[PDB]
């Protein structure tokens, strides 16, 4: 009773452990197919691009807004995008669906979510570095650019937009 | 008292509690004012008549998560997981190190305290770069964690004591969840630590023109996971050890409630990349090892589930309960001791969830910062671990201070947890709808009502559990107080035994292996620096500080 | 055999599922 109640306990519980590894591993086979989709363009680049967040808007490419927008491929653009305190600059970002279009993000001051409303872009953007992520646009149309991560009294109301012209 | 002179660890044990509840009902003043923004309403005008110093809500929302998150669980886990391995153990720990730990804690929590009031580092409690807060906050923060070494040094003392007065006999499972517990937080800490030595205290002493953030996070997160289950573990032991006592049974196996804890040493540190799948700069493999760690480290509480599911039962069957549920009607629900972790695990079933999600690499950057996040640990942290202290009050309390519990004090015990409870899962419900709307953390999203259209039903279970926890904490303040300054003293409940539970034979051999500490520690220890090490070496080979900035 | 332990890791399997093969239906959807 004590006894046997103990021994069906612990042959139940090998059972379940075994099938929770299992459901894991499947999970693991799950994760392991995203990334190699093209839905794994959204992961960040994981190598490391310093740069200077004192002179950003001053040189190099968010200098100029209006020029963020560059075709690098047949059907790719290169986006250099600032998070700032309390905006995206350039605003709108103007993108043509279909393509693919790597987004290359920075901050002048501090750390900013860049999350796109409808999409599974979401990034942290780190001043000193520059995030980059994949997306292509399948939809045109409007997408908002919510922050997600605190930056101040400002955090609340700082939101971006992304057109995607068809 | 004669009880406190033959029992002091009595008296320093109540003082961590106190201060942590005290921490507790402070950092929670904030919470249904949170709540109500994430439903859309905008109670800070009230808010900041009733508390003139408060400046915003960030400011609060940093007390709520620094208080709650930090201070509160910390106490507990100090508390507990000293108190019942010197219970079990039947020996006394160190007096002068208890006490100095405290005051550490006490002096650390005033010091990181004054800037926070005076509005001087609203950071938040994860106190990313380059947002700066005042060196007292950095510096209180520091001493307060550091407070925690002193409690490893107290409980690895009294293991040994007993090891030698006892060659060749197995650790005791509380003490041997004490001991694994607390070499895991001693690695864990290291993270934070070092953040705090090398950027944090000299750059805010002016030492140092910047930090380069994304070190700041990868050291942050070394500590930052770890940590959940520093205050997830003072519970479990309860769960394990002292629960199944209260609900009328035994634990069903020490070996297996072992190996849960082992199994937390080895895998609760070389995990925190899943905080760090939207950062840039860390590489994706590194983010899928770190990813399949945490679905690992997931495994030692589907463990716990088992355990602990089937102890309950036997509990439930041993007091007359047939049937498939049947078990469950039979268990002591006029118990708030019981009652309270109980509902606190029946909430971590989404919880995991939750986490196991989170866990998962691409499907990270569906939730990732949104309100899902503070959906996933209110569930694991503000319901499971604070249900757990909350009901401790009741068997606890008694048996430090020999103050009774009234038949009424037990009532309204009950009212509390249930209704802290429900409404925690109120609240889960409309965070983790809200967060697949898209809605951000982190946001006073009531000062822009037109931004969230689509979120309009989830911000009514939102504000529902607003008003709900408004009441529990209430209710929990007067019920706190009711018995703390109450007026009878009945030493003989000092003197009782501790409501530890007995155990249902067995894998001997699995508790030897389970029980080469020193071993363990190492190889969890080498674990960090296997998942660590290659990135930290790139990360310091390339240093990028940056400007620190006040936007508050 | 125990049962209600079992009705207990049933309930919190079909949690974790609908939860996470939820949450792949939606990273799809927004990839
Ligand atoms: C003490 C509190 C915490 C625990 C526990 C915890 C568990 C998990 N977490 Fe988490 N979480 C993450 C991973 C998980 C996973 C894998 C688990 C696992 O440990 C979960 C395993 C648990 C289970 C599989 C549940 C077992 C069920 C049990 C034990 C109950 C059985 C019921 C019974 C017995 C009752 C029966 C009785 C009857 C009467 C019927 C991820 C990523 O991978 C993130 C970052 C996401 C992002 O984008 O930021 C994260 C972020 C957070 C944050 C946000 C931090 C911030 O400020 O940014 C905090 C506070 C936190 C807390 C906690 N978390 N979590
Ligand atoms: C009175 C009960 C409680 C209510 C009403 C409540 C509600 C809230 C709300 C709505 C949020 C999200 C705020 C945002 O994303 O902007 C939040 C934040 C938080 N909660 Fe609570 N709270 C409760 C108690 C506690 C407890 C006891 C814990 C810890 C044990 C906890 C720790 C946290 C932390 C760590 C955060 C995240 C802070 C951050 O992102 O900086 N809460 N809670
Ligand atoms: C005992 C603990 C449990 C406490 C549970 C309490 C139940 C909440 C109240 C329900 C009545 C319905 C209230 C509806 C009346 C006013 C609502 C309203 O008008 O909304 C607010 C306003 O529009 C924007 O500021
Ligand atoms: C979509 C995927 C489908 C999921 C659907 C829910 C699955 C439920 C989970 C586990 C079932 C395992 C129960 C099988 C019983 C194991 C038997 C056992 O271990 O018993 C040993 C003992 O000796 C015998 O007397
Ligand atoms: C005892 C049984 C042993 C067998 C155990 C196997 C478990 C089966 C479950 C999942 C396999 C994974 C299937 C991977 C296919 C994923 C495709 C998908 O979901 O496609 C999404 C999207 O349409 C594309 O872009
Ligand atoms: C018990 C809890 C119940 C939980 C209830 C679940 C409800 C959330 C469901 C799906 C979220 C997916 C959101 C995906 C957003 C798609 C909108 C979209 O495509 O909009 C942008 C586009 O640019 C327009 O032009
Ligand atoms: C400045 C802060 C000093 C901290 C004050 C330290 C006082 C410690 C008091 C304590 O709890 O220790 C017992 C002591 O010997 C007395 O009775
Ligand atoms: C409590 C412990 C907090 C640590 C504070 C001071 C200890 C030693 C800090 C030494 C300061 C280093 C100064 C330095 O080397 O400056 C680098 C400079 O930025 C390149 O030009
Ligand atoms: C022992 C108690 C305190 C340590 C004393 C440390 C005192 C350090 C004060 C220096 C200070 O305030 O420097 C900040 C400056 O504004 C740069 O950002
Ligand atoms: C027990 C511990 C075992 C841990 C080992 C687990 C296996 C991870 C290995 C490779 C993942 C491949 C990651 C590559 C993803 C890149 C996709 C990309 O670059 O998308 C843009
Ligand atoms: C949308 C979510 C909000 C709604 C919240 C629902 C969440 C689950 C709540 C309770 C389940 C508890 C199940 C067990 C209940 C115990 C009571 C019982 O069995 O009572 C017997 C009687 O008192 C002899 O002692
Ligand atoms: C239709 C949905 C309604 C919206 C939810 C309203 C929230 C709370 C209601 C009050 C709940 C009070 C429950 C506490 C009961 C209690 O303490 O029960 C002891 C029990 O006998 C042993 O656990
Ligand atoms: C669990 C216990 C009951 C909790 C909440 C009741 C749910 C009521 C929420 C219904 C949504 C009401 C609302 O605000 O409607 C949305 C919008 O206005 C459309 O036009
Ligand atoms: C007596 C104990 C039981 C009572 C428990 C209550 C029943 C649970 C359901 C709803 C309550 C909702 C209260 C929410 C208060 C107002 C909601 C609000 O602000 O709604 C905005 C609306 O969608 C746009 O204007
Ligand atoms: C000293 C740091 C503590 C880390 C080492 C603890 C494991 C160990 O060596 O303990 C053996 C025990 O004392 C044998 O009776
Ligand atoms: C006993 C305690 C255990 C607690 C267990 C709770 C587990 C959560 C499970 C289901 C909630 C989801 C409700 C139904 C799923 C909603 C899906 C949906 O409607 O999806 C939107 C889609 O866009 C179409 O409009
Ligand atoms: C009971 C207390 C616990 C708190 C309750 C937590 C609720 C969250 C649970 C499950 C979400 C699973 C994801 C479901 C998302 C539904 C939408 C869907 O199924 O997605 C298809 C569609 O394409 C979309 O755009
Ligand atoms: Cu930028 Cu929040
Ligand atoms: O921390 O999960
Ligand atoms: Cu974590």
């Amino acid at each position: 009773d004590e006894h046997k109640a103990h021994k069906a306990i612990l042959a139940y519980e090998k059972g379940w452990l075994a099938f929770s590894l299992a459901m894991l591993f499947v999970f693991i086979a799950l994760i392991a197919y995203t990334l190699a989709t093209h839905t794994a363009g959204v992961i960040p680049a994981g190598k490391l691009e310093r740069v200077d967040p004192t002179t950003v808007r001053q040189e190099g490419p968010w200098a100029d807004p209006a020029q963020a927008v560059v075709q690098t491929g047949p059907n790719q653009y290169t986006v250099y995008v600032l998070a700032f305190a309390f905006g995206y600059q350039p605003n709108p970002i103007e993108v043509p669906q279909g393509a693919e279009i790597v987004f290359k993000i920075t901050s002048p001051d501090v750390i900013h979510g860049f999350h796109v409303e409808g999409t599974n872009i979401n990034v942290e953007v780190l001043p000193g570095e520059v995030s980059t992520v994949r997306y292509t646009f399948k939809r045109p149309g409007e997408y908002r650019i919510i922050c997600n991560q605190y930056c101040g009294l400002g955090h609340q109301n700082m939101f971006g937009t992304i057109v995607v012209k068809e | 008292s004669r009880v406190y002179e033959a029992y002091p660890e009595k008296k320093a044990t109540l003082y961590f509690l106190v201060l942590g509840f005290l921490a507790l009902i402070v950092g929670s003043l904030f919470g249904p004012f949170q709540a109500l923004n994430y439903g859309n309403v905008d109670a800070y005008p009230l808010l900041k008549r009733l508390l003139p110093f408060v400046q915003s809500y960030y400011q609060g929302l940093t007390l709520h998560g620094v208080l709650n998150a930090i201070v509160f669980t910390q106490l507990f886990a100090q508390a507990i997981m000293v108190y019942l391995p010197a219970r079990e153990l039947n020996m006394r720990p160190n007096m002068g190190l208890m006490w100095l730990s405290w005051w550490m804690a006490f002096i650390g929590l005033v010091v990181a305290a004054l800037p926070l009031l005076a509005n001087e580092a609203t950071v938040l409690w994860t106190f990313y770069p380059p947002l700066k807060g005042h060196w007292a906050f950095y510096l209180g923060a520091s001493v307060f964690v550091l407070s925690t070494w002193v409690s490893i040094y107290i409980v690895l003392d009294l293991w040994r004591r007993w090891k030698a007065a006892n060659p060749g006999k197995v650790t005791p499972l509380v003490t041997y969840m004490a001991v694994v517990f607390w070499l895991m937080w001693f690695l864990a800490s290291l993270g934070l630590v070092l953040e705090a030595v090398l950027f944090l205290l000299p750059w805010s002493f002016g030492l140092v023109e910047g930090v380069d953030p994304l070190v700041a996070r990868t050291l942050f997160w070394w500590t930052g996971h770890p940590i959940v289950y520093f205050w997830l573990l003072p519970a479990y032991a309860i769960i394990y050890t002292i629960l199944p006592k209260q609900a009328g049974g035994k634990l069903v196996s020490d070996p297996m409630a072992r190996l849960a804890f082992l199994l937390f040493l080895l895998l609760s540190t070389p995990v925190g990349f899943h905080h760090q799948f939207a950062d840039p700069g860390i590489d994706p493999t590194w983010k899928m090892i770190h990813s399949v760690l945490t679905l690992f480290v997931a495994v030692p509480s589907l463990m716990t589930a088992f355990t602990v599911a089937a102890s309950l039962e036997f509990a439930g069957r041993l007091r007359g309960g047939r049937g498939l549920f049947g078990w469950i009607r039979a268990l002591p629900w006029d118990n708030p001791a019981f009652v309270a972790p109980v509902l606190g695990l029946l909430g971590f079933i989404p919880g995991g969830a939750g986490g196991i999600v989170n866990a998962s690499f691409t499907l990270d950057y569906v939730v990732h910062n949104t309100a899902w996040v503070p959906g996933h640990f209110h569930l694991q942290v503000a319901s499971l671990v604070t249900l757990t202290a909350m009901g401790s009050l009741y068997w606890l309390l008694p048996n430090l201070t020999g103050k009774p519990i009234s038949d009424a004090q037990r009532r309204l015990g009950l009212a509390v947890v249930w209704l802290w409870f429900l409404g925690m899962m109120i609240m889960a419900v409309g965070l983790h709808w809200a967060g697949l709307l898209n809605v951000p953390r982190r946001a006073y999203i009531a000062q822009v009502p037109d931004a969230y259209p689509h979120a309009a039903v989830p911000m009514v279970f939102n504000v529902l559990a607003g008003i709900v926890l408004l009441v529990a904490l209430l209710l929990f303040i007067y019920g706190l107080f009711s018995v703390l300054l109450s007026r009878e003293r009945k030493p003989e409940l000092a003197e009782a035994p501790l409501p530890f539970a007995e155990v249902i034979p067995e894998d001997r051999r699995l508790v030897l292996a389970m029980d080469r500490i020193g071993f363990w520690f190492a190889v969890a220890a080498i674990l960090v620096v296997l998942a660590y090490g290659p990135t930290l070496v790139q990360l310091f080979g390339h240093l990028n500080p940056v400007p620190g900035w006040r936007l508050w | 055999k125990p049962k209600g332990a079992l009705a207990v890791i049933l309930v919190l399997t079909l949690t974790i599922l609908v939860f996470w093969l939820g949450v792949y239906a939606v990273f799809f959807a927004r990839g």
